[PDB]
């Protein structure tokens, strides 16, 4: 297969995707783009309600708890709340929202909107003095 | 296998492998001399691909970090890319498993690590798991 030299290496990597996304599309989705389901951003995904609060305690699960926050749709509060790595320049650094709602007893989260995402405010509230 | 389009209507194939690093399912892997080149692996994740510097290539850390940092600035911001080193070269894991822990502190984005030419036992990859912040390790079975 190692044929046209100078290729650029995006026409070479392309050429295979296009391709199996053709023969996919042909095989699987009668030839028609409109029946691909669509996400905000493709991602993420380890290999393994409009209003609503949710409280934290001693014994609440980190990961059961992120996913409550992030909610089902993929938007930008799915990231906020899912990804493990945020961008600073070109750096990878830990997701500073994880850090923050990180749950502990005493931590309450209202979610606002959770519906539209455009209108979606999470809220954490937590003691202070008192 | 699927087929999946995000919001600008861009369309992947979508298996275990793609939606993890959110990018076709194909990837470079490390080749001595080919991927050695910051310019070949800067040029391939920023067509959109999965590749690996490496390691082969380099006989230090220092020599190592000039690399990356060249492949660092050649890449958009939110680009990633991955470093193959050989496990029959115990010389160039021993100055190539700190120095990426090292760069991944700092927030180097080094996305994974593909260990070539045979698999550590489970204490080596438990410590490359645990240790050297990476989203995932690449193994290469005989």
């Amino acid at each position: 297969f190692t044929k046209v030299i100078d290729e650029p290496i995006k026409s070479i990597m392309d050429g295979i995707h296009d391709g199996h996304i053709k023969k996919l599309l042909h095989q699987y989705y009668g030839d028609d783009e409109s029946k691909i389901p669509a996400v905000e951003y493709f991602g993420g995904e380890s290999p393994v309600e409009d209003s609503a609060v949710f409280k934290a305690t001693s014994s609440t699960d980190e990961e059961s708890w992120f996913k409550a926050l992030a909610g089902s749709e993929i938007n930008w509060r799915h990231a906020s709340f899912l990804c493990s790595f945020i961008t600073q320049d070109k750096m990878f650094v830990s997701n500073p929202i994880r850090k923050v709602f990180k749950p502990s007893q005493g931590m309450v989260v209202e979610i606002s909107n959770g519906n539209t995402s455009s209108k979606t405010v999470v809220t954490l509230s937590e003691p202070v003095q008192g | 296998p699927k087929l999946i389009k995000n919001k600008s209507g861009k369309i992947f194939v979508e298996t275990k492998f793609s939606k993890l690093i959110g990018r076709p399912p194909l990837l470079v892997p490390g080749m001595t001399p080919c991927t050695v080149s910051p310019d070949f692996v800067a040029a391939t994740t920023n067509a959109g691909y999965t590749i690996e510097l490496a390691g082969g290539g380099y006989f230090s850390a220092a020599g190592m970090t000039a690399a990356i940092d060249s492949v660092v600035s050649q890449i958009e911001k939110g680009s990633t890319f991955g470093i193959n080193l050989i496990y029959v070269n115990p010389f160039m894991l021993q100055w190539g498993i700190p120095l990426i822990k090292e760069l991944r502190s700092k927030g180097y984005p080094i996305q994974f690590l593909t260990i070539g030419a045979g698999v550590p036992s489970l204490e080596v990859a438990s410590e490359y798991i645990e240790t050297l912040g990476l989203k995932y390790l690449g193994l290469k079975p005989g």
